[PDB]
RNA sequence: UAGCUAGUAGGUGGGGUAACGGCUCACCUAGGCGACGAUCCCUAGCUGGUCUGAGAGGAUGACCAGCCACACUGGAACUGA
RNA sequence: CCCGCAGAAGAAGCACCGGCUAACUCCGUGCCAGCAGCCGCGGUAAUACGGAGGGUGCAAGCGUUAAUCGGAAUUACUGGGCGUAAAGCGCACGCAGGCGGUUUGUUAAGUCAGAUGUGAAAUCCCCGGGCUCAACCUGGGAACUGCAUCUGAUACUGGCAAGCUUGAGUCUCGUAGAGGGGGGUAGAAUUCCAGGUGUAGCGGUGAAAUGCGUAGAGAUCUGGAGGAAUACCGGUGGCGAAGGCGGCCCCCUGGACGAAGACUGACGCUCAGGUGCGAAAGCGUGGGGAGCAAACAGGAUUAGAUACCCUGGUAGUCCACGCCGUAAACGAUGUCGACUUGGAGGUUGUGCCCUUGAGGCGUGGCUUCCGGAGCUAACGCGUUAAGUCGACCGCCUGGGGAGUACGGCCGCAAGGUUAAAACUCAAAUGAAUUGACGGGGGCCCGCACAAGCGGUGGAGCAUGUGGUUUAAUUCGAUGCAACGCGA
RNA sequence: UCCCGGGCCUUGUAACCGUAGGGGAACCUGCGGUUGGAUCACCUCCU
């Protein structure tokens, strides 16, 4: 509408949140697994999802996804988390990091292994 | 018409009822076997009314249930619960689920037996339950909730989503329990005076009570009772309503 | 909240005890999904992997004979750093320890609580609620949690 | 977040500073400010710049250079250019 | 930094390979679970899972996360929208604010031109130089959009002065109209009362019942009461800002349009706050209460029926005086002004011609329906724009959460009003296309029916099928469209 | 006309708004305004 309205009130460009706010723009954060559990997604859905309630150093507690194979991971253990969305799951916007401070690499895996926290085979 | 479908909330209701011997328990509207079985199970023996004689045959012929209950086949609004309270040795626990047009009648018939009933435990639709427990100063308040809260203390038990029912309605519904007062906290000279005071008032709920109860009492009576006649009918607690009822009855 | 809680417990007990793990808690919630939550512990330990195992087992062995399957999904869990707990014996392991409780009784001197377990009765939890002490029946409670001190 | 303000706004006179000035003090006037957003509350050191953007813009002020403020916290004041 | 010496000698990884997106096949795998930015991948091969070979990309790095800008015109200064997708205040008046016809002089604030001072250096950019190159460093220029001051310029804008009549507005004469306010009054009508005649029914529904009547109802005649509303005209019709306005007469009163001049002399438009008007419902105070009728009450119906039916019936509906302040208060379309093909009507003035009376040439106003151009997502809109444009105002920025919270304000109370966010979702939405629609609805067709003939269905027996039985009664076909059928 | 299929053109097939009140329901009722008077949608592909 009128330029006179625009000088009476300028263009209100909107703000948006961090969609992964419990990082406070840290590239990663540390926490402890306040509980750990595994879920079927649905009545016919067989693909178990592995998930943790984890409290961060900043006192937030949040859900995070456990990617790939099993671990030692059990409630007194400590975890590094980073941004990442499990698209099918509700609100799961944090991935745990493979090969982090209390976290094993996927020993078996021969492909993409720098994602999975695992060193070059020793050949 | 409806009856429940899902074991989680069936089990929640029958467990929240806490149905055991040492209680004069009677079902009304046993309906589908799934929700009458756990209560007929936990009570060593149980009384029941079904309104339908065909369902009463289905359940009386069921060997889980016919050997484990005593069964009656009639409109419960005919039924002499005051004699059943004598036959059951102590005032009754009356409970269940129904098509509930009859609900409004159920409450009055239960209240005709406030002596003979120890407590009532029933499912009902969300709006009528929230009305039944409504605080005096709310739009949910009104004459039937007044009479209910007069007769009994009233207590929501738990609330149930519509997909929980066998024919699932659109309408969320809750089980509620209520307790005829061991002595009436509001002593009244008569209940017909309450019933007519409340209907006159709520038939006129938008205007001042000077233009509702002041069509019968004077403003100097009302202010003499300590009541501001400039209030609306939905500002008024059951306490001053029973005070008005006593005033009507004793000054007549 | 559960279906047929004893039947469910035994059907779950079969893979739990085949794995040599132990049950702790069974609870179901009704909502956007309707879903079943199993607390398992084993004092050598429960990993995510142990949950994964017993969960894939129950995801078969319950499903094939489900008494109900409405909106269904489930999870199996370690009982948290603040732990849900359910029986006289549980609170008895934890006499002297801080707790929170929510109850089937719902009345003033509020039956929603923070407590330190004072002692256990065969029918009741006795507890230092609000720095006072009082006692609540295992039947008049409905959910409780332990060491809420840990966030 | 709508009204704000009594050394408040202005004046005279005394005192005061290296210097002008409610700077301050006596009196005297009743002003002065604000919806062209005062008052109030939150948040922030500022700037040359930096990043992005075709540009207009948007973001931002680490490093380096200029300015500002602070020096255990809160108060003062000595000395000296 | 140069020089000597020996030897390929001491020195390559990391992503990804379904599409977007360069790069693919074998293998397993079983939806085991893995895979994931998104779209999505998978059971029997999976180019998407895991492994292998093969490939692509980038490289002493390569990937992941976070964060800002981009893309995003996705706040739209440049560079967006508001009939239906989100969006035009229910309406109007009006203060502040913005905007403003036309002619001449004047001014020179804006504006323009030029100058002068300043705009730290570094950075940026250009042109060079120097490190073996590069990064890096560095000379010189350019740049520093600006600010101040001086000087001119005078179109335009602003100021000032003077006018001007086209906008605005006054006057004179008419015209049409449910415009408003106030006061009388009429004929129907219902109910009610009072009789009169009269008598077994009435009333109601699908049928019933409740209801009314032998104290005479119902019916019908007369007489009276009271409250409410204006049959018909009446219209694709008028008036009104909108809400709205309809028997008739009077009284007061608002606006509008045409006629023909005359007059003022830009007096204008828009309008945040502000002010006022504002259906229906409801409230306030005091009347009234015929008919109707939430609530209520009672009879019925129904599996139930709270509905739908009926007999009742209060508030309310009416009036005066307060309030509320909302409506799909919607042309879902802000106000004002200019322009831009046509066509058929309606209504209401007016001029000229009328041969009169009809006519026929014109010519305003209002208004309805078509439709060109253009516009529009499309639907459609279309000189009464949703076309072409000028001034100002209002409003929107994904869907839910939510016009909801909270606070403020306002209200007698209802509530109104202003108005979040967390949280949650990959949509939500508008128009339009093709099937379902389907319940059909019609066009109709044939030994389909009808009109005939001869059967079948009862008897015996041939034959198939079934059931049953058996050591086996082999197996297949089982309504048409299996059953003397494969055979 | 009907009775059986077909072939064929194609429809006998209320929502809301504001507001006030009931309240087994979504709902029922009163007042007056608006018309925006209804459907629903599965097995692959390159020049
Ligand atoms: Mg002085
Ligand atoms: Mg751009
Ligand atoms: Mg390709
Ligand atoms: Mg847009
Ligand atoms: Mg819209
Ligand atoms: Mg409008
Ligand atoms: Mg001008
Ligand atoms: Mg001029
Ligand atoms: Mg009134
Ligand atoms: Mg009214
Ligand atoms: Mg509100
Ligand atoms: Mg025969
Ligand atoms: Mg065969
Ligand atoms: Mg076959
Ligand atoms: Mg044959
Ligand atoms: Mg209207």
């Amino acid at each position: 509408a009128t330029v006179n309205q625009l000088v009476r009130k300028p263009r209100a460009r909107k703000v948006a949140k961090s969609n992964v706010p419990a990082l406070e723009a840290c590239p990663q954060k540390r926490g402890v697994c306040t509980r750990v559990y595994t879920t079927t997604p649905k009545k016919p859905n067989s693909a178990l999802r592995k998930v943790c309630r984890v409290r961060l150093t900043n006192g937030f507690e949040v859900t995070s996804y456990i990617g790939g194979e099993g671990h030692n991971l059990q409630e007194h253990s400590v975890i590094l988390i980073r941004g990442g969305r499990v698209k099918d799951l509700p609100g799961v916007r944090y991935h745990t990091v493979r090969g982090a401070l209390d976290c094993s690499g996927v020993k078996d895996r021969k492909q993409a292994r720098s994602k999975y926290g695992v060193k070059r085979p020793k050949a | 018409q409806n009856f429940l479908n899902d074991q989680f909330v069936i089990d929640s209701i029958v467990s929240a009822i806490n149905p055991q011997k040492g209680q004069a328990m009677v079902e009304i509207g046993p309906g589908l076997a799934a929700l009458t079985e756990p209560v007929g199970e936990r009570l060593d023996q149980l009384t029941v009314i079904e309104l339908d004689r065909d369902l009463a045959a289905r359940l009386q012929t069921h060997p889980f249930l016919g050997p484990k209950l005593t069964i009656y086949q009639q409109d419960a609004m005919t039924f002499n619960f005051g004699e059943l309270a004598e036959k059951m040795g102590q005032p009754l626990r009356v409970f269940g689920n129904l098509p509930y047009n009859i609900s409004t009648p159920l409450m009055f018939h239960l209240f005709s037996y406030t002596d003979a009933i120890a407590d009532m435990h029933f499912m009902l639709q969300k709006e009528v339950v929230n009305r039944l427990v409504a605080g005096p100063n709310s739009k949910a308040y009104g004459r039937l909730s007044v009479m209910a809260q007069y007769y009994c203390n009233v207590i929501p038990v738990l609330e149930v989503p519509p997909s929980a029912f066998t024919p699932p309605p659109k309408v969320d519904s809750a089980v509620v329990r209520l307790v005829p007062h061991a002595t009436m906290p509001h002593p009244v000279k008569d209940v017909r005076v309450l019933s007519r005071i409340t209907t006159e008032a709520f038939n006129q709920r938008r205007k001042t009570i000077r233009n509702s109860l002041g069509n019968l009492f004077s403003v100097e009576v009302l202010t003499g009772m300590g009541i501001d006649p400039a209030m609306r009918a939905e500002n008024i607690s059951v306490a001053q309503y029973c005070q008005m009822a006593n005033y009507l009855a004793e000054n007549a | 909240m559960s279906t047929l809680e004893q039947k469910l417990t035994e059907m779950i007990t079969a893979p739990v005890e085949a794995l040599g793990f132990e049950l702790v808690g069974i609870e179901f919630i009704r909502g956007r999904t309707s879903t079943l939550r199993i607390y398992i512990d084993s004092e050598d330990g429960i990993n995510v992997d142990d949950c994964a195992d017993v969960s894939h087992q129950v995801s078969a062995v319950l499903d094939v004979e489900d008494p109900i399957t409405v909106a269904y999904n489930l999870e199996v869990s370690s009982p948290g750093l603040d732990r849900p707990l359910f029986t006289a014996e549980h609170y008895a392991r934890f006499v002297g320890e801080e707790v929170t409780l929510v109850l089937r009784m719902a009345v003033q001197n509020r039956r929603k609580w923070q407590g330190v377990i004072k002692a256990v009765d065969g029918e009741m939890i006795t507890v230092t609620v609000e720095g006072k002490d009082e006692v609540f029946a295992l039947s008049n409670i409905q959910k409780a949690n332990l060491v809420p001190h840990f966030a």
